[PDB]
RNA sequence: GCCGUCGCUGGCAGUCGGCAGAGCGAGAAAGAGAGUGGCGCGGACGCUACGCCGCGACGAGUAGGAGGGCCGCUGCGGUG
RNA sequence: GGGCCCGGGGGGCCACGCGUCCCCCGCGAGCGCACGGGGUCGGCGGCGAUGUCGGCUACCCACCCGACCCGUCUUGAAAC
């Protein structure tokens, strides 16, 4: 299930990394990038991920569907938002809040999308 | 315009000097690393007045300002560009640090990616 | 609908508020009755002393039921029986004070530890400084400061001791549940005496501070606290 | 156009017979040798003025070689007009038996 | 609807009323005062009418926010503090300014300002001291007083009048105010014998003179 | 909770004891009335010394 | 004030959000319980539950015992 | 003196309503002030790009106090 494989992943996963009295996870779907149960995305049926796009502009949002859990190719669906700063975060908030799709991670996804926008903004 | 931390508390330290080993001044074979003396008639181990201090648990720093740089950041050793997407989110609290064995052509990419991600590097001019 | 629900919540909040106001009125009137009792007890001893001198006799006052004991000497080099009596009187560090009621057992328990303690018969204002300034209760076996009367009333409400004035009245006018009030009171962690001491080792009679000092303990309670 | 500081000689530190507590300094202000007379200087600001090799900045003027360690007169000491002071940086023992300046402008008059 | 009335009972002790609560009830006469029982703006756009939003959601969020702090109860700003006074510092006295660049000068005190600083002004011919603010602690107060109560101080000058703007040229308003205050001070201090020389001369400590010993 | 001293602090003493409000409201009025009676007795003594 | 130990086997799965109503510090064995007759889509952190947080007391040490080491050296199976 | 200082013919009060019977002689609302569940200022002043600011720790030196060379067997070691 969820906790059953969390008790396996929690110490001996390949994405896990430990140095400088810190612990992280280098997963592509992990948001806030630290080792935690609520933030781990490969375990849960409902998974939100916020990534930069293949191009320089735009932010892609990764949504794990509930049907193909054991099918890794058709598990995740990617959508690109190449929009302005306010309505991009509003679109992600309307994705996570109003669809009843894992509401515990909406604010972390908004923070990560703001970080990717600050990254893709041109440097001073 | 350096990268400021989120909160900057007063980093108080109870002791800044090194706990040097007993009789490290006399002999060259004795290193400065602390080893607890466990003799029967030694002066340091039973806490005589005016002797070398011992590393007790009372000298521990506060948990808010432990492992903290004087800038206000916490160190994290980074080998390549892929380990900066780990620290793009935890930006205002923790900082990055490039390893010694990393070549300059990859240090340039690490510094450029950290400048994009607004992450402070403790050694931004490591090779040049 | 949430029509009757919010109104009933406001009614329950108003009920708790008026219940709290009634308990405050009870605490106020208990403190006023206690002030009247202290006035009566202070004047009746002077009255008994005046009528005996008017008749030509002598008034022997009643022996005071309550004493305050301060462990004035340290822990090093202590007899085991003496150390047992000190830990049964809850005197563990130096300069700790406890209220002890008097009987034939208590007099000999203080007599067996006379050279290590200073015990006397305290005043009402001395009890007031000891309870208000150093008020520490043992709630869930923890030394918690008595900043509110609810902390006293949660532990000793079944013994009709619901406020600081109830506790002071019990300790000064020792009654039934002095054992529960004193066991609620943590041993008073008092400071060093300001100015100095006469002598720690010898008895109060032979030029020191140890032993019994009946009326003179009020000079030393205010000196330490 | 004159002296605006009282003469005080730094005797030593707060010390026992075989221990010293160098964070508290013992100060001997000239002219006052009584506990009833040392109540005036309680709370005044005091400083050991010394000059060094390298130049340091000076507020309200050109940089000079003089340096100070500011402080605060805490409470009296003894019975013969000695007094205490707590400084921010501890005094060197080079200044044993030398002049420091106790001031008047932390006034209570 | 009702006019505001002041406090009935006087300040007997700080935090303690002079009357008890039932006498206060009888004074309030509450026996006969008993009782029983935005963000959206529509704007036409030349389409239809658009509904704009005020205080909309932010476009940028930082990486981490700090939590809110606890509510302290007795921590006032500097404008709302109480402003203390000494018994020696009265309007009319002659002060000794020490810590400023005007060291040891005996300068006449005028009045207490709003922020808490001392408005101190000597004659420009005598002290060479302007309309200057001094701190209360940083001043020796000498008991030498003049009858200053019959003057007309300007009301336009205040703490904001003497606050530093940002070379500093002397404006004409400072000169007019200095002349208007000097014309009120100067005959009252020249009526006192040998006072202008005391104002011109500087204070200085010397050998065998100690402030705990002398009185003033 | 920071233990504020009821002997020093007024409102902590009021929270632990409401009757301390009336105990401290009294012996201000009483002491001022006794001081005014002392001033009246001193004035009567000075009037007796004058007359 | 700070560090560690012990105890309360204390608290936290309640992040229950137009599928909503934001609490269980309060002296008093037990329910902010169901019924039936007379415009604006909005709300910081969290929780490696081997983790996080709050209360109190405690802190010497030879021989000796136990626990924690994201202290250190060498080699192997995985992993970066 | 104690009994709400039993009862009858100038000062303080944690006492505020209406109707019925017997005996004795549970929601009223609004605005501030603050000795109230641990500090704030909605207060400021100076010095600065060719000589100055900060660097607790680490390089050297000066001063005060402390201060006998480690392991060992030993009741006891700085031990002649
Ligand atoms: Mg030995
Ligand atoms: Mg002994
Ligand atoms: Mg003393
Ligand atoms: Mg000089
Ligand atoms: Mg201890
Ligand atoms: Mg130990
Ligand atoms: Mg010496
Ligand atoms: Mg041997
Ligand atoms: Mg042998
Ligand atoms: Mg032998
Ligand atoms: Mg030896
Ligand atoms: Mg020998």
């Amino acid at each position: 299930s969820a906790h059953l494989q969390w008790m396996v992943v929690r110490n001996c996963s390949s994405f896990l990394i430990k140095r400088n009295k810190q612990t992280y996870s280098t997963e592509p779907n992990n948001l806030k990038a630290r080792n935690s149960f609520r933030y781990n995305g490969l375990i849960h049926r409902k998974t939100v991920g916020v990534e930069p796009a293949a191009d320089g502009k735009g932010v892609v949002v990764v949504m794990k569907r509930r049907s193909g859990q054991r099918k890794p190719a058709t598990s995740y669906v990617r959508t690109t938002i190449n929009k302005n700063a306010r309505a991009t975060l509003s679109s992600i908030r309307h994705m996570i809040r109003k669809n009843k799709y894992h509401p515990d991670l909406r604010m972390a996804a908004i923070r990560r999308a703001s970080a990717i926008l600050r990254s893709q903004k041109p440097v001073m | 315009a350096a990268l400021r931390p989120l909160v900057k508390p007063k980093i108080v330290k109870k002791r800044t000097k090194k706990f040097i080993r007993h009789q490290s001044d006399r002999y060259v074979k004795i290193k400065r690393n602390w080893r607890k003396p466990r003799g029967i008639d030694n002066r340091v181990r039973r806490r005589f007045k005016g002797q070398i201090l011992m590393p007790n648990i009372g000298y521990g720093s506060n948990k808010k300002t432990k492992h903290m740089l004087p800038s206000g950041f916490r160190k994290f050793l980074v080998h390549n560009v892929k380990e900066l997407e780990v620290l793009l989110m935890c930006n205002k609290s923790y900082c990055a640090e490039i390893a010694h064995n990393v070549s300059s052509k990859n240090r340039k990419a690490i510094v450029e990616r950290a400048a994009q991600l607004a992450i402070r590097v403790t050694n931004p001019n490591a090779r040049l | 609908n949430f029509a009757e629900l919010k109104i009933k919540r406001l009614r329950k909040k108003f009920a708790q508020k008026m219940l709290r106001k009634a308990r405050r009125k009870l605490i106020y009137e208990k403190a006023k009755h206690y002030h009247k009792e202290y006035r009566q007890m202070y004047r009746t001893e002077i009255r008994m002393a005046r009528m005996a001198r008017k008749a030509g006799n002598f008034y022997v006052p009643a022996e005071p039921k309550l004493a305050f004991v301060i462990r004035i000497r340290g822990i090093n080099g202590v007899s085991p029986k003496v150390r047992k009596v000190l830990q049964l009187l809850r005197l563990r560090q130096i300069f700790n004070g406890t209220f002890v009621k008097l009987n034939k057992a208590s007099i000999n328990m203080l007599r067996i530890v006379e050279p290590y303690i200073a015990w006397g018969y305290p005043n009402l204002k001395s009890v007031n400084e000891l309870i208000y300034k150093r008020g520490y209760g043992k709630i869930n076996k923890k030394r918690i400061a008595l900043t509110d009367n609810t902390l006293i009333a949660r532990s000793l409400g079944k013994y009709n001791i619901i406020c600081m004035e109830d506790l002071i009245h019990e300790i000064y006018t020792v009654g039934k549940h002095f054992k529960e009030a004193n066991n609620f009171l943590w041993p008073f962690k008092l400071s060093s005496p300001r100015g100095g001491m006469k002598k720690k080792t010898t008895h109060f009679v032979e030029g020191g501070d140890a032993g019994n000092r009946e009326d003179q303990i009020n000079r030393l309670i205010r000196r330490m606290n | 156009s004159g002296r605006l500081w009282c003469k005080a000689i730094f005797a030593g530190y707060k010390r026992g017979l075989r221990n010293q507590r160098e964070h508290t300094a013992l100060l001997k202000i000239e002219g006052v040798y009584a506990r009833d007379e040392t109540e005036f200087y309680l709370g005044k600001r005091c400083a050991y003025v010394y000059k060094a090799k390298n130049n340091t900045v000076t507020p309200g003027g050109k940089p000079n070689k003089t340096r100070v360690i500011w402080g605060k007169v805490t409470r009296a000491h003894g019975n013969s007009g000695m007094v205490r002071a707590k400084f921010r940086s501890n005094l060197p023992a080079k200044a044993i038996g030398h002049r420091i300046r106790v001031m008047l402008y932390p006034s209570r008059i | 609807k009702g006019k505001p009335h002041c406090s009935r009972n006087p300040v007997l002790v700080r935090g303690i009323g002079r009357y008890s609560r039932s006498a206060m009830y009888s004074r309030k006469a509450l026996y006969k005062r008993k009782y029983a029982a935005l963000a959206t703006v529509t704007k036409p756009v030349g389409g239809g009418t658009r509904v704009v939003k005020l205080r909309k959601m932010p476009r940028y969020y930082p990486t981490e926010d700090v939590p809110r702090k606890l509510l302290s109860h007795g921590k006032k700003p500097f404008s709302q503090h109480v402003r203390k006074l000494r018994a020696s510092i009265t309007p009319g006295t002659i002060l000794i300014i020490l810590t400023g660049r005007h060291r040891g000068k005996r300068v006449v005190f005028l009045k207490q300002l709003s922020s808490g600083l001392l408005l101190v002004t000597g004659p420009l011919s005598l002290n060479r001291v302007p309309l200057r603010r001094t701190h209360q602690k940083f001043v020796i107060a000498t008991s030498t007083k003049i009858d200053i109560s019959g003057v007309k101080i300007p009301k336009h000058l205040t703490d904001a009048y003497f606050k530093k703007k940002k070379k500093y040229e002397i404006t004409e308003q400072r000169k007019v105010d200095q002349k208007a205050v000097d014309s009120q001070i100067l005959p009252k201090i020249k009526a006192v014998p040998q006072l202008q020389g005391y104002l011109r001369s500087v204070f200085a400590l010397t050998n065998g003179v100690y402030p705990h010993k002398l009185v003033f | 909770v920071l233990k504020k001293n009821p002997l020093k602090n007024l409102r902590i003493m009021l929270k632990l004891n409401p009757y301390a409000k009336t105990m401290r409201r009294n012996t201000i009025l009483r002491q001022a009335r006794n001081h005014k009676l002392r001033v009246e007795r001193a004035a009567a003594a000075l009037a007796a010394k004058s007359d």
